[PDB]
């Protein structure tokens, strides 16, 4: 039900798209940051586990919410950003990173050009 | 009343599938109509006329 | 548009929660019935005639 409210119909509606943009951004950002526990850098099996369809359904849906009320680039400017500023939960990480490469319409070349940076 | 009357004018590969549903869903529409404006618009006027009969006594005094 | 509204919406629900205090605290004799209250009034009152019922 919670996840249900997030989906941004209901909401969307009523709620001026500057402020809702924060809400989504901090969303992200508390998702990512909050209990950075597996830092294990050996965190490469689990990737396997933290494959998109492994990754609980709930995470999945959310995700999609996120990418639909938000643009493109900017998450992938705010990704790069984040993952630069402060520490992470590998975890929402990786599967987010899994959900945003077959969900938003080829941006895995946009993927490429941050981590030819990084 | 007026903003709440709108705001209820205005409700009424697989993941890509789904993503362009949502966003066919989320698609800048407006729907305010302006015979639901016009009607509240009278409503107001009313009160309008009687906030302005009520400052002239105040601001009189 | 939707924005215009919500921006005319939320402009005057803070003046609203505003004088609904303001209401209160005449009914606890909490400030005063002198003055400043009827000042303070017709300062909201020149607020909102500037543009009164803009007709679209």
């Amino acid at each position: 039900c919670w996840f249900g409210v997030f989906s941004g119909h209901t909401l969307g509606s009523v709620i001026s798209t500057d402020p809702l943009k924060r809400f989504f951004s901090h969303t992200l950002t508390q998702i990512l940051t909050h209990s950075p526990v597996l830092k294990a850098s050996d965190a490469v099996q689990m990737q396997r586990e933290w494959s998109f369809a492994r990754t609980h359904p709930l995470l999945t849906s959310l995700y999609r919410r996120l990418f639909v009320m938000l643009s493109a680039e900017e998450l992938v400017g705010h990704l790069q950003e984040v993952l630069e500023t402060q520490e992470v939960h590998w975890q929402r990480v990786l599967s987010f990173v899994s959900a945003l490469v077959v969900c938003f319409p080829e941006a895995q070349q946009l993927l490429e050009d941050w981590v030819a940076r990084l | 009343s007026l903003s709440s009357a709108i705001a209820k004018h205005e409700s009424n590969p697989y993941r890509k599938e789904l993503q362009r549903e949502k966003k066919k869903m989320l698609q800048t529409n407006l729907k305010v109509s302006g015979a639901l404006y016009r009607e509240i618009t009278l409503k107001v006027a009313e009160v309008q006329l009687k906030s302005d009969f009520a400052a002239q006594k105040l601001s009189n005094l | 548009r939707v924005q215009y509204l919500r921006q005319i919406h939320a402009n005057h629900e803070t003046l609203l929660r505003e004088v609904q205090t303001l209401r209160d605290r005449l009914c606890t004799e909490d400030e005063a019935s002198s003055c400043a209250t009827a000042q303070r009034l017709l300062q909201v009152y020149r607020q909102l005639r500037h543009p009164s019922l803009i007709l679209l």
